[PDB]
Formats: structure tokens, C-alpha cells, sequence
């Protein structure tokens, strides 16, 4: 669309001459170089910054190019051709496609924000790359660092690039999953440590009624085999921890039948 | 009734053992941004400490752009 | 090689009667030197400039030949307005003091001639008297940079306070310490008290810069005091 | 003591020539340089490195200096003096002081303390690497306090100062984060009915603590007048409660608990 | 100018039938090139060396001029004894094949004279037939390099097992994969089966190198399976 | 009966576009350890991958001690 401010990208005013441009590029290229910044977002910023330096090089090309945006309308191309020597201008931004046009694709790396449910199911999905269209599927049972490589669906080029869609396992609000074990707090009143009762525990399988053994001390984990978290190497069980709480709503009958063991605790 | 914070002029460089030509080379590559208006260059106290670190890594090797290993180093901390 | 080398170190007085020498001794002539200087308070529209002759750090112990004022300074928050107080010593030796402003360009130039040049007797007098007093002058320096550190704590409780309204209890702490400063600038405290106050205010701004609200653990609704002493 | 194997420090064999020595020192000095490496241990090893190539540089000093230990006895200094041009030599390690002898640094180190020692402080015979030192830390100390004691740092002319930062060793049952203690108050259920007393453990010791009735799990309790004193005040300790079941029971307890376990079955 | 350039890319056989060229095509006269290869198992003293000629990856379709033995490898874990194999096309052109053992000086070096230099017709034949097969040759190269990935997985599972002991169940999984390799290399399985097996073995070695013993959360003394199905 | 693991000889240098003078210089300054025994040198794969990153930083600036800007960076990983 309209011109993204290359001056604001570099950090120089509108009227800044060639030397300020040089001393801004030589700092950004020294910071956003892909080798010195091993991050997905660094590559596009490096491309845009060297693209900014491409049209900011010499005073004649300064006048010819950097009048774009200043002019009342983008003027027609000047005669005699251009000079883009020493620059990889074959993957410039959409603005240069708009203005002039002439341009192996890159393995576009991005992140898929996936919760426990979406990661467990996977399935068909419309992935969101920056600007263009793409849609790939996630297999059920995805884990951290999965390499979702789809040939011919990533970066634009000849040949087109592939995808590196790393899954960011979203922290489920009440589900704290570390590795393949869910440290989900299971709050339950005290009397289950006398006989052993049922609790409507919510897991990835849904709401399930869970039994407990009597005289279970607080802080104990209980294995869930057959209903854990299946994955690529098997069914990763979920070890939820028990915790003893108090009935928040008490009756006068509760006080009357509780006085005896209150005295018992007073003694022991 | 004027506070003495400001910046540091080209006078303290000799106290810090930093040649003016080296400051020129650092400035024209973007290692540090001075204040030109309206006379000479001017820098912050920790701005003069960055090429002070940089001019101590020149004691073995190599060329002027050791600030590249410094910009990462301050980004390393 | 030329004669008429400067026999004095000339600068501008700052907070607490501390020199900021803009041209030291044994420096040649002509010489045009200056730097960036800032203001003290918010919306400070005028700045006093007092040129000084001598080498002792106290402005009171110095002799002042020029004390002028600079109005027309645009109202900007303290620290951002930069004043170019530029000393030009021409071939004749007139101390052209020009108070340039980076923002607008107001100026107030004063000329102080060479009639203030002191003879070798007085040059020796001031040199050997500063050297004679140096053992207590370094004590006064440790007093003065610590007093300006107290002023720095005041101005950090001033800049940040208007840039951020922190804890009201921390605000009361800042105001009480600022009142201590007011009662201990024209009634200056001893140096141990000065250090125990400057570091105390450094910790006060450390807890004042806490960021979020009162994160007393996980942010519970309320608490109660425990009967720690034995009972029953 | 015995000559440290500088061939082991640099990473070269015993019979390595000049080339391996140079390729090693331009590698480790690029890693252990004080400018590029900010670590307390770095400076001493950097001094060892520069001392190591002070004597491993030239073939003539290879014959003279680098045969130390290879002879049956330590040979006396050779006639004609020493040539140490281009290298800083005035702060070498104990071996060179024993052999020939020729601004104090702000030696930075650590003080490993638990919560108790840090709270009390007092005197302590601190331990630098090799030399003698004994300074005290005022009570109420925390992380990041710069204990700069004059004339007590690395040997120099004039002597340097010390940079002793406290390293809080976590107490096994006292978990302190910042100025709040996340010590769990294990307590049976009946306190959420009437409100009983528990002999809690805090930094002040074993203390009887009573709780208001009908308190749910996860509640924090501020300890005012019994917290953690320090420079900015007394940091109160926010212990979190935790409800547990009595492990040892009696048949009377079972008989009494039956009629309310029935109620739990119902509601 | 000088002539009789080497018309063939001479090299050695490797595991699974993979070409490793040591002198490439168009190497000037005279020439001498070499590279180090390694061993496979513990306590090995035997070296079979099989020189081959050709360019295509397969081995059974390539031609061998010499199959000799260099022995005496120190009894040692695999990979350390670097067996120096020099192909020397001397100023005579005669392919000297030299095998040194670096440890003691074990040397077995036989000579493959210029009698193996082919005519133009057969050079054209091999070049054009290699290009004709090339479309299936890259397919079989995906096959063969994947078999080498499986072979490296086999040697990794051997080295790790003889170097570190893991949990008995993970060890059982690794041994089952070892048996799968034993029963599906002489009887090669299709590619997707081997890809699924190799990634499964990668997962098994990932969970095999977990470090300490089995810590199930906090590592409690005992746990139970919860009857997730509805009851009561 | 041998496995292709070994090391990298002086023929694999040309595949990655490395001038052998730079290889000798970086061996002589000690960024990478060679295998002199018994004739020429022998290197590992990631040895030619560290140099690959290090020589992409030569396309702008500067001299031969980019390992300082790399040894830190790998130590930052």
C-alpha cells in the first residue's frame, strides 16, 4: 500500500542525508543480521532494512527514488534503466512489486498457537502467514518443536519454499502441563481419606468421575493410564495431584456432629 | 541555577584515552549517535563507555568493527 | 609558540557551589569552548549563569566577575533544555560568554576584559593557598558531590514523581525525605547522615519503581495478623 | 606449589611448539577476556593465561623459562636479567613470585549464606582464594548489597576493595522469594470450623499461630511484628495454608466420622 | 600441455553399498589423494578393503579391482582407529591403494595399474547409462541414504547401550528396533516403514537419554489408577 | 567393511566456497582445531558450518576476528 517509513525503520529524520542513512543502516544490519539474530522475525526485518538502503544509496538515485512518497503521485519509471548492483532485490516488499515489479524460496518459519485441545486433535486448519494465503493440517498428538514441513507451500520463489510451523503449546488456564504430565490440582473435601469416594475431575478426556483410595495424604499423585494424553510414542499418562479442602457451606447440624471430633482434635 | 548533567564533550576523550579519529570511525558506522547541533559531537557518559570497552578489545585484534561483538555483548547481558 | 597562556581555569557555577570548568589553566588563546548544560525545575523559564575565577571548588571561596540571568528559555521539563554557555577568548583576551539555546536561540553575551588579570604574586597566592587547603578541600569535595547526590535523589524523586505516581506511602516517604533535604541544605547535615540519606532514598526509589501494584504474594483479598505469642 | 600445567590451561600437549601455544591463547583469551567475559572467575584465569604466555613465547625463553620443573632442581635465574617486553607482568601468580618475584583490584566474589546467617549477619571469617580476609556483614542484608571494605581486596599499590555479594542458600523448608516466605502451613481440617492453634515454623522459630474460623485453602496471612527486618523495614512473611488429613486415627474417630461421611455422601 | 588425465573417479566401498570417491574425475597427472575411514564395533582387529570403480551409488553393479585385508586394529570402541587409505595415481598413473593403521604402523598397500583404464566407448556407455538410470538412482539414493540413517541409528543404539544403561523398557524398545534392523536390512523394507521406524527410534533415544531415574512428578512412593469411568 | 564418518579432507573445502588462505589463518589464530596427522588437515562438519556463518559476516565488515563475534554467540546459545 502506502510507503512504510524507511526513515523510521532506520531511525533518521525525513531530510537526513546520505551519511545518516549509512550510519543507521550499518547499525541495523549489525543488529538484525540473520547470523547474529537467530530468530524468525529477524530475516524479514533484515530484508526490509537492506531494501531501505537500496533506494537510499547515492545522490542521483536519492533524487530519483526517495522522491517517491514525496511526489503527488508515484511517477512513471525514469528512462535509461536502473542500477541495483550488489543487492539481492529479488525478494523485496510488496511496495516494490507495486512500483517496478521484477523479482529458491525461503523456508518460512512461523508459530502456530495451539491449546491442549487443538494440539490433541490437530486436524485441518487455516494457518496464518504474514500477508499471503496458506492452509495445512496438524496431525493429532503434536508436541513441542514439531517440524511441519510442507513442500511447495511456504516462501514465494522459484521453486517455492516450505513451511516450518512450530507449535506453541498454549497454557490452558486450569491445565498446567509440563512435559506429558498434567499438574492439575484436584481439590476435594477431607472425608475421602476415610472411606474413599468419587470426584468429578475434569481432564483432557472431559468430565470424568475419579475414584480415590482411603487414607490418601494430601500431595499424592494418581496415575491415569488408559485415559492420559496420547502422543507419538504412546499414551502419556496424566499425574494429577490430590488436595484436601474444607466444605465452604456448613450447617448447624454440621457443628453439632462436629463438636465431638473438635474435642478429639483438642485432645489429639 | 543550571544542573551539571548534560552530556560529555570532546574534552574528556583524552582522559578516557580515546582518539578523535577512532570516535569518527565509530560515528560514521553507527556504533554511537552524537548531538551535532550546533557545534561538535556530544555523548552520554555510558555512550563514551561503549567505545571505551571497544578500544580495550582492540589491544589484540582486529579491525574497527569490534562493536559488532559489543552490540551483541550488551544484548547478551 | 605564543605567550599569554591562560593563568586561570574558568567555568560556570552549578548546584551547591561547584565549578564546571569549561577552560582549564595552561590553555592557549584564542579558544572557543562549551558544552551542554541543563536546568533544575519543571517549566524553568530562566537560568542564572555566574562565571567564576579560581580553582577552589567552592563558589563562595571564589571571586565572581559576572552574574547574569537568561530569560526567554522555552518552558520544557528539566534536563531536556540544553544551554550552550560558550566561552570565547579572542586574541585580545575578552571572555565573550554567549548563552546560546539549542531550541530557539535566545542569547545573552557578556564581555569580561583582561583588566582582571592577576599578577604573579596573586597567581602564586591562589595556587599555593589552594594547595595549602587541599587536604580540607578534598573533604569539602566529598561534602559537595555528596550534597549534589542528595540533590540528585531529590530530582529523581521529582522527575519520576511527575512521570509516575507510585505508592502513596512511598510518596509520603519521598515528601518527608524532601522536607529533610529542605531542612538540610541551608542547614547541611554531616556526611555520614548525607550518605545514610542518599542510599536510603536510593532504596526508596527502588521500592518506588516496583512497577505493578502491591503484589503481596498471589494478590489475595485480605489477610490477618497471627497470634504468634503463646496462648491458651 | 607445583607448576600448574599451562599446557593443560591452554589446551596443548606437553611437547607443543610455538604454533599450538599461539593457537590456544588466541582462543581462550578471546573467551576469558575481561571485556568480552563478565564473570568473577574470569580475571584470575586471565592473569594465569597472560602469565603463561609471558614465558611460553620465544624459543630462547623456551630453553630458559619453559624447562622449569624438567630439570632435577629449580635452576637459579640466568645472568643478564629478564626480557618481558609487551606484557603486563607485575601481578603474576604464586609460582612466579616464588621463582623471581616481580592499583589493587575490586576482587568480586560471593558470600553463600542461608536465611538465618543473612538475617543475623555479624562477624564471619570470609574466604578468598588463597589470601587472608575477615570482614562482617551488617544484619538485615539481602541480595545485591555491595560490601566494599577498603584495604581488604586484591593485593595492590594501593590495595583494592572487595565486592562481596550475598548468595542466599535456600533453607530446606523456608522458601523465600524476594521478601515473602512461601512456607506452607500444613494444618488439619478442624481449624476451618472453630479456629485452632498450630506450632508453625518461621524465621523467628517455632511459634504458636491461631487462625480465624472458616478459612479456605490458598489464603495468605501477613505476619506483622514478626516478619523479616531489613534496610527498608520489616518484610512480613506471607505463609500459605494447606489442609491435610490426620494420618493416625482411632476406632472412636471412625465411629464419629461415619455419620458425617454419610452427609458427605449425601452432600 | 601434458596429457593422460585420469578418466575415472576411483574410490572405496562403504557400509550398505555406498560410493565414497577419493580421486574424482579429471585429476591431473601426477596425483595422490586420501581420506580417513573408521570401524564399526568393539574389539575389532580385521580390515576388509574393497576398491571399486564407478559413479552410481549402488555397489553390486560396480566393478571391484582389489579386495584385500589389513589387520591389527587395536581392540577398541568403534570409530577411533583412523585407517588411512591413500589412492595414489602416480606419475605412472598406477593406482597405489595404501592402508595404514595409525597406531602401530600396520600397512597393506596393493597396486592397481593403469590396466583398468577404459576406452572411450565404455566411458560413454557408463556415463549415458548412469544418466538413464539417474531418475531411479535418486530414488534409490533416497532409499540408500535412509538405510544409512537407519544404520547410523543401529550403531548409535549399540554405542549408547554399551556406554550407558537406561530403563529396562526403553532398552527393550531399542532391542526390538535392533531386531527389526536385523530382520529388515538383508530383506529391505519399503521406505515409509523405515522412515517411521527411524523416527520412532529417534523418539526412543530421546526418552532414553532422559538422565536420572524415573521421576513421576515429585516421584511419590506409590500411585494408583483412577477409575475414570462413572460409578456409584 | 568401513563406515563413512571420518572427517573432512582438503577436497570438501571447495564445496562451501572457502578460500584455503582463510582456513590456514583461522587455524593459525586458533578458532578451529585441525588434524595434522599425518599429512594434510582433517575437520568436522560443524567446523565448516561455524566458518560458513563467520564468512557471511565478512560480506560487510570486518577483519579476521569474527570468531570473537561468533565464539560469544555460540556461548550465548
Amino acid at each position: 500500500a502506502a510507503k512504510k517509513d524507511y526513515y523510521a525503520i532506520l531511525g533518521v529524520p525525513r531530510n537526513a542525508t546520505q551519511e545518516e542513512i549509512k550510519r543507521a543502516y550499518k547499525r541495523l544490519a549489525r543488529q538484525y543480521h540473520p547470523d547474529v539474530n537467530k530468530s524468525p522475525e529477524a530475516e524479514e526485518k533484515f530484508k526490509e532494512i537492506n531494501e531501505a538502503y537500496a533506494v537510499l544509496s547515492d545522490p542521483e538515485k536519492r533524487r530519483i527514488y526517495d522522491t517517491y512518497g514525496t511526489t503527488e503521485a508515484p511517477p512513471p519509471p525514469p528512462p535509461g534503466g536502473y542500477d541495483f548492483s550488489g543487492f539481492d532485490v529479488e525478494d523485496f516488499s510488496e511496495f516494490f512489486q507495486e512500483l517496478f515489479g521484477p523479482g529458491k524460496g525461503r523456508d518460512l518459519r512461523a508459530e502456530l498457537p495451539l491449546t491442549l485441545e487443538e494440539a490433541f486433535h490437530g486436524g485441518e486448519r487455516v494457518v496464518e502467514v504474514a500477508g499471503r494465503r496458506v492452509s495445512v493440517r496438524i496431525p493429532p498428538g503434536v508436541r513441542e518443536g514439531s517440524v511441519i514441513r510442507v513442500p511447495g507451500m511456504g516462501g514465494q520463489g522459484n521453486p517455492p519454499g516450505d513451511l516450518l510451523l512450530v507449535v506453541r503449546l498454549l497454557p490452558h488456564p486450569v491445565f498446567r502441563l509440563e512435559g506429558q504430565d498434567l499438574y492439575a490440582t484436584l481439590d476435594v473435601p477431607a472425608p475421602i481419606a476415610v472411606v474413599g469416594g468419587k470426584v468429578r475431575a475434569m481432564t483432557l478426556e472431559g468430565p470424568v468421575e475419579v475414584a480415590v483410595p482411603p487414607r490418601t495424604q494430601a500431595g499424592r499423585k494418581l496415575r491415569l493410564k488408559g485415559k492420559g494424553f496420547p502422543g507419538p510414542a504412546g499414551r502419556g499418562d496424566l499425574y494429577l495431584e490430590v488436595r484436601i479442602t474444607i466444605p465452604e457451606r456448613l450447617t448447624p447440624e454440621e457443628e453439632a456432629l462436629w463438636k465431638k471430633l473438635a474435642e478429639a482434635y483438642y485432645a489429639r | 541555577m543550571l544542573a551539571r548533567s548534560g552530556w560529555l564533550s570532546l574534552e574528556a576523550l583524552s582522559e578516557y584515552g580515546l582518539s578523535l579519529a577512532a570516535v569518527r570511525a565509530y560515528v560514521e558506522i553507527g556504533f554511537v549517535e552524537p548531538l551535532e547541533v550546533g557545534g561538535a559531537w556530544y555523548f552520554r557518559e555510558e555512550d563514551l563507555l561503549r567505545m571505551a570497552k571497544a578500544e580495550r578489545i582492540r589491544k589484540d585484534l582486529g579491525a574497527n568493527l569490534i562493536g559488532a561483538a559489543l552490540v551483541v555483548e550488551i544484548l547478551e547481558r | 609558540v605564543l605567550l599569554d597562556v591562560t593563568p586561570l581555569s574558568l567555568g560556570v557555577e552549578t548546584k551547591g557551589g561547584v565549578m564546571t570548568v569549561l577552560i582549564p589553566r595552561n590553555t592557549t588563546i584564542p579558544t572557543r569552548k562549551c558544552e551542554i548544560f541543563t536546568t533544575a525545575e519543571h517549566n524553568q523559564t530562566a537560568v542564572e549563569i555566574h562565571v567564576l575565577q579560581g580553582e577552589r571548588p567552592m563558589a563562595q571561596d571564589n571571586k565572581s566577575l559576572g552574574r547574569f540571568r537568561l530569560e526567554g528559555i522555552p518552558p520544557m521539563p528539566a534536563g531536556v533544555p540544553q544551554i550552550e554557555v560558550c566561552f570565547d577568548i579572542d586574541a585580545n583576551g575578552i571572555l565573550h560568554v554567549t548563552a546560546k539555546e539549542r531550541s530557539t536561540g535566545r542569547e545573552a553575551s557578556i564581555t569580561i576584559q583582561n583588566t582582571t588579570t592577576l599578577s604573579e604574586e596573586e597567581i602564586q597566592r591562589i595556587i599555593e593557598e589552594a594547595k595549602r587547603h587541599a587536604e580540607e578541600d578534598r573533604r569539602r569535595r566529598e561534602h559537595a558531590e555528596l550534597k549534589n547526590a542528595l540533590d540528585s535523589a531529590r530530582v529523581q524523586a521529582e522527575r519520576v514523581l511527575q512521570e509516575r505516581q507510585g505508592a502513596p506511602e512511598a510518596r509520603a516517604r519521598l515528601e518527608a525525605a524532601i522536607g529533610k533535604a529542605k531542612e538540610l541544605v541551608e542547614r547541611d547535615a554531616p556526611d555520614p547522615e548525607l550518605k545514610a540519606a542518599t542510599e536510603e532514598l536510593l532504596k526508596a526509589v527502588e521500592e518506588y519503581e516496583k512497577g505493578a501494584q502491591a503484589a503481596s504474594g498471589k494478590g489475595p483479598d485480605d489477610v490477618i495478623d497471627a497470634d504468634y505469642k503463646p496462648a491458651d
